[PDB]
């Protein structure tokens, strides 16, 4: 914060191993799939700073999402569908249906 | 009382006394209602909730 | 509320009551931020702990609280009862109009889930069965059985139209009389225990 | 450590007395005193009770309007006086102080307050 | 006015056996009872102050038990100098002793 | 009097910047525990509640006093003023000291020098709990502590012959868990600034199905019960069995979503959402195989016939199938 | 002893130490090296948008005032002794809550 670039100097110590516990994260909804050490100089109205970047690229996966919301969505499509097997004597089971599957 | 925590809040006038008697004086008050900054320079008991 | 000393054995601090300890921890009257309690009074004690450093004098102040049921009346139990009303009320329509009694039932079943969902959201998780869990429970069995009884009657249609007749008319007056009784005997149970 | 009362009496129905305690070894401001009676072969009675520090007294139903208990810190003594005595309290007054779980650890020696004729 | 029963009025009893004292309250009194002995024409003296804790002074056969209500005092090897009464008292209110026991030799 | 020279005397000289034998040896710190309560354990955050009483107990050279009483019994007052090991929790996301009314701590300084520390906490200590077999699992997750600058090398842990102590179990905040018992491990663990002595109390805790029972398990095999008496109705009766049918899948997705709320955003399959998976499949099979039965009424009533005849007893057995394979096969794990 | 001598090296240390200002005041700026040894990253929140981690976060400088050469070994010091030497004033821009 206060520390210019010409009164301070960051960098990485073994700029490549400095950053370590990324590969034993376990995330819940999303895994990591890469991870990068950055070291610039950023420039504000009161001098130019030394800046380090930890950044960490996500990756969320689909497995809760697809039994959670895609295949209810699939399946209310089918059974929307389920009404064409119905003859068109019956108006109102498939009056029911379709509506109803519109508010599933 | 929060019952998805098992538990209640309860707002009070906590109240202790004893008898010190190095803190005798005598002046023309006989009892000095001090601030709460001279509790923090003297012994007070160290009590605590168990629960 | 238990309190007492912390590093303070009771060889060396011990505590006691300023005033008779009926008459010391005192709660004010309008000092009441209970919504769903109702407190009774407070009972203090005192007593000795053995913890692994020493004996601690341990001074306990309990407070009796009774909730009150007029929220969960409203929630729960009245909604329950009108729903269980609701199911039986489907042996009087006749049995010509079965689309009618169906979507009574499952209609009734599904009110019965949204108010056993909306209603378990309210109690804590615990892992026990509460009276309203059982009450819930029973309701679901009575809206249940009433749809098995339309499912009997009419699978009994166009065979054997006496006995389906008579089941709906004896199913008609079984299913408010034993609901009567669960009332009065979990009411009974529940009000005076 | 000790508490000393004063000798008996023997007064006449419709007059007032005035019982004192005198405490030594301790000082009164720090505990209560109490005062109980008790009948010849019978049970105790609790009088009342006095905070010598505050000066706040609370007495028993029984006794309300008739004893009135005091307190003098400089000498460390308790005074209990009854207002008007009929023909059957006579009995031994006890003077008490509170001690650690509320009960009352130290005693008198009894004044036996007598009414004749 | 939480009222304070102790039993029996009057016992007898015979020289080293075990007795038991019971005094039973009224309201709740959780741990403030105490026990006193009397003997004739004397002061009554702290035996066990509070439920279970026994007064400096008292020798170890003398024990009470607590509850929240009922309440006990028991004498373990009973001497000879035991032949007074004993009361029993409530202190989580203003104080009220029970009507006395009365230990007896026979 | 006498304790205030004695403490005055420990005092002059002392550097609380330095441990005891800063040069010399690595110190000894016996730790124990008492634990008052564990919190309630949820999935959500992979986190669970603990209060505890941490108590150390080490050997100081420099606060060692002759005199005639053998313990000097202190407030938190000279914690501060005295060399106190900086123990932290590993695998804490956030933990605090007590401070009502006075800082909840204890110093014992012993005739020989043994200074005892103890202090109340509270810790939200963190375990990822695989949510496989949910919600009938067992799991074991630890708390874990160690010295935070202090290596293998300049402190030693050490557990005692009574190290972790619990109270009477039952007055604690385990709803869904119970517990069932603990262990201490001690390790050395490979740091960037050095090797830490590092250890570990596992308390092992199984799920009681007590709560996910009447949330989940009776209503969700209830709507299959009530899917399945469509069967009874006569298929001529199109609207009838067709709103049945369509208004158990709309029960049937209502339940889904609540129960699922309860553990968190996991993507592997636990034994709940597959129970509901299946369950709704089933009224979706169900629902299908009434359509299959009015589109082939029509074409051949040869076949249509026995079809409900068939219905009736292959899905109440193929359904006590699934419930006996799935119950067997996820309580033997 | 050994830990009078450690003793009277931490003490002349921090004897004359002036907290304002950096190593090197007036020379070539201080290089400070960082390593990041991730704990744990508790919840990525989409609503919230951010992220919680928790980390054991290292910094690595040369100071010359706090030279020794009397004792050969390396000197863990109490944690309060960080509020009595100069530490860098390293900060997150993008952090909410730390
Ligand atoms: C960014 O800035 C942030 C805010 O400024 C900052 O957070 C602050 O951190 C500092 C340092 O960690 C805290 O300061 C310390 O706090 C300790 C207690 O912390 C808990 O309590 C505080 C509130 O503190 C009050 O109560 C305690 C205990 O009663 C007192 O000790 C405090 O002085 C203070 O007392 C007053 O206020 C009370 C009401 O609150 C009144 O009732 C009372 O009358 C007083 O007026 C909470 O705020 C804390 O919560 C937060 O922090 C915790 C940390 O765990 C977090 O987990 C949580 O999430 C919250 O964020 C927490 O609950 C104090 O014990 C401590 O006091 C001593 O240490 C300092 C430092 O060494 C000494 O200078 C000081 O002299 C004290 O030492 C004496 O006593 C100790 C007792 O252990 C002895 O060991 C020692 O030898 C010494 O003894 C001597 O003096 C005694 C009298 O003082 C005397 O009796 C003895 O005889 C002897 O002579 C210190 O104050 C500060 O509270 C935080 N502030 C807040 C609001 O969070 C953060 O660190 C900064 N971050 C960065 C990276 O820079
Ligand atoms: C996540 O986003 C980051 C920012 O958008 C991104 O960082 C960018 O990373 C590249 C290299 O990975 C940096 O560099 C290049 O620029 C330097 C400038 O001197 C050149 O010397 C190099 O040859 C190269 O062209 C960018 O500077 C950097 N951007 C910023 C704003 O810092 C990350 O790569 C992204 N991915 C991950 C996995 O973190
Ligand atoms: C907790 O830790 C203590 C100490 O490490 C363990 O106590 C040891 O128990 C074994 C028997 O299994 C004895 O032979 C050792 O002598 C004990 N050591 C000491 C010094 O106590 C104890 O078993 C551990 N308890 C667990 C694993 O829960
Ligand atoms: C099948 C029918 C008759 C309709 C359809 O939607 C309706 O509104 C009608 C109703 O009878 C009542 C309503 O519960 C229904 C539902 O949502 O599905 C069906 C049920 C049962
Ligand atoms: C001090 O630390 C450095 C680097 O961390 C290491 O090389 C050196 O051996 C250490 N000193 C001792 C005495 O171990």
């Amino acid at each position: 914060y206060g520390y210019t670039t010409d009164d301070i100097e960051f960098y990485w110590r073994g700029d490549d191993n400095a950053v370590t516990g990324v590969t034993k994260i376990e995330l819940p909804q999303f895994s990591i799939v890469d991870y990068k050490l950055i070291t610039k100089k950023v420039v504000f109205s009161t001098g130019s700073y030394p800046r380090l970047s930890l950044s960490f690229k996500l990756k969320r996966n689909i497995g809760y999402f697809i039994l959670q919301t895609y295949m209810p969505s699939i399946l209310i499509t089918i059974l929307s569908w389920v009404s064409f097997w119905i003859n068109y004597d019956a108006s109102a089971a498939r009056v029911a249906l379709g509506i109803t599957t519109v508010l599933t | 009382v929060s019952d998805h925590d098992m538990e209640y809040t309860i707002d009070v006038f906590f109240r202790q006394s004893w008898k010190d008697e190095r803190l005798k004086f005598k002046g023309p008050m006989t009892v000095l209602r001090l601030n709460n900054l001279m509790a923090s320079k003297i012994w007070t008991p160290d009590t605590f909730f168990h629960n | 509320l238990k309190f007492g000393s912390y590093a303070y054995t009771r060889a060396e601090v011990v505590y006691e009551w300023t005033r008779e300890p009926a008459r010391s921890v005192v709660v004010a009257e309008d000092g009441s931020r209970l919504n769903q309690y109702d407190l009774l009074g407070q009972t203090v004690d005192s007593g000795i702990v053995q913890s692994s450093t020493g004996e601690y004098v341990v001074m306990t102040t309990h407070f009796h609280l009774k909730r009150k049921i007029g929220y969960f009346v409203i929630q729960t139990y009245l909604p329950c009862i009108m729903t269980v009303i609701l199911s039986q009320v489907s042996f009087w329509l006749n049995r010509e109009s079965v689309p009618a009694r169906t979507v009574f039932g499952v209609t009734t079943v599904l009110t019965m889930t949204t108010l056993s969902i909306s209603a378990r959201n309210s109690l804590p998780k615990v892992a026990y069965a509460t009276a309203m869990d059982w009450f819930i429970a029973v309701c679901y069995a009575f809206v249940f059985s009433a749809l098995i009884e339309f499912a009997t009657v009419n699978y009994f249609t166009k065979s054997q139209p006496a006995r389906a007749a008579k089941i709906d008319r004896l199913s008609r007056i079984a299913f408010p009389l034993l609901f009567g009784i669960f009332n009065l005997v979990y009411w009974a149970t529940y009000l005076n225990r | 450590v000790q508490l000393q009362q004063s000798g008996a009496e023997l007064v006449k129905p419709g007059a007032s007395v005035k019982l004192s305690c005198t405490a030594s070894g301790f000082n009164i401001k720090d505990t209560y005193m109490y005062w109980v009676k008790q009948r010849p072969e019978q049970g105790l009675e609790w009088i009342g009770r006095i905070d010598p520090a505050n000066g706040d007294t609370k007495y028993d139903p029984k006794f309300q309007g008739k004893a009135t208990i005091t307190t003098d810190t400089f000498s460390n003594t308790a005074y209990l006086q009854l207002s008007s005595l009929t023909s059957e309290d006579t009995a031994v007054y006890y003077c008490a102080r509170k001690g650690l779980r509320w009960a009352m650890d130290y005693w008198g020696q009894g004044t036996s307050v007598t009414v004749s004729t | 006015n939480i009222v304070m029963t102790q039993s029996p009025k009057s016992m007898s009893m015979s020289v080293g056996e075990r007795v038991t004292l019971s005094c039973k309250a009224s309201e709740y009194v959780g741990t403030y009872v105490s026990w006193y002995q009397q003997k004739p024409e004397q002061s009554p003296k702290l035996l066990i102050y509070g439920a279970s804790n026994r007064y400096t002074g008292v020798p170890d056969r003398f024990t009470g038990s607590g509850s929240a209500t009922d309440f006990t005092l028991t004498i373990g090897s009973v001497q000879a100098e035991d032949l007074a009464d004993y009361h029993c008292g409530q202190s989580y209110s203003y104080p009220t002793f029970g009507a006395g026991t009365k230990l007896e030799l026979k | 009097g006498d304790v205030t020279v004695i403490l005055n005397n420990l005092l002059e000289g002392y550097d609380n910047k330095l441990r005891p034998d800063i040069g010399v040896k690595p110190t000894l710190i016996h730790t124990d525990m008492y634990v008052n309560s564990i919190g309630p354990v949820n999935a959500i955050n992979m986190e669970y509640t603990i209060d505890i009483f941490f108590a150390q107990t080490w050997y100081d050279r420099r606060l060692k006093f002759n005199s005639t009483i053998k313990v000097l019994r202190l407030n938190s007052n000279m914690v501060g003023k005295i060399w106190i090991p900086d123990t932290f929790f590993r695998n804490s996301k956030k933990a605090d000291a007590h401070w009502i009314t006075t800082p909840n701590r204890m110093l014992r300084i012993w005739n020989d020098g043994r200074v005892l520390y103890t202090l109340r906490l509270t810790i939200d200590a963190e375990c990822q709990l695989q949510l496989h077999n949910f919600p009938m699992d067992e799991h074991s997750c630890p708390l874990e502590f160690s010295s935070y600058g202090y290596p293998r090398e300049e402190i030693v842990y050490q557990w005692k012959r009574s190290s972790v102590e619990v109270g009477d179990t039952r007055s604690w905040r385990l709803y869904q868990f119970s517990f069932v018992g603990l262990r201490n491990t001690t390790e050395v663990v490979k740091t960037t600034s050095g090797d830490y002595v590092v250890m570990s109390v596992y308390f092992d805790l199984s799920r009681r199905m007590g709560y996910f029972t009447i949330q989940t398990y009776i209503p969700c095999t209830l709507i299959v019960v009530l899917s399945w008496v469509s069967f009874w109705i006569n298929k001529d009766a199109v609207p009838a069995r067709t709103s049945l049918g369509i208004t158990t899948v709309l029960t049937m997705t209502t339940l889904s979503t609540i129960a699922r709320k309860s553990l968190p955003k996991v993507s592997y399959v636990t034994a709940m959402d597959l129970f509901v998976s299946v369950c709704f499949i089933f009224v979706f099979s169900a629902l299908v195989e009434y359509g299959t039965l009015h589109y082939f009424v029509s074409s051949q009533p040869a076949r249509a016939a026995k079809m409900d005849s068939y219905a009736r007893i292959f899905f109440p057995t193929a359904f006590c199938l699934f419930n006996l394979v799935y119950w067997v096969s996820y309580l033997y794990l | 002893s050994n830990m009078s001598l450690v003793k009277e090296t931490v003490d002349r240390l921090l004897k004359g130490y002036d907290i304002r200002l950096r190593p090197d005041f007036g020379g070539p700026p201080v290089a400070v090296g960082m390593n990041i040894d991730i704990a744990s990253i508790d919840m990525v929140s989409e609503v919230n948008m951010d992220y919680t981690l928790t980390m054991y976060f290292q910094q690595a400088w040369r100071d010359k005032r706090l030279s020794y050469n009397v004792i050969p070994l390396n000197l863990t010091l109490d944690n309060r002794v960080a509020d009595q030497l100069w530490v860098p004033d390293t900060y997150f821009l993008n952090d909410k809550k730390s």
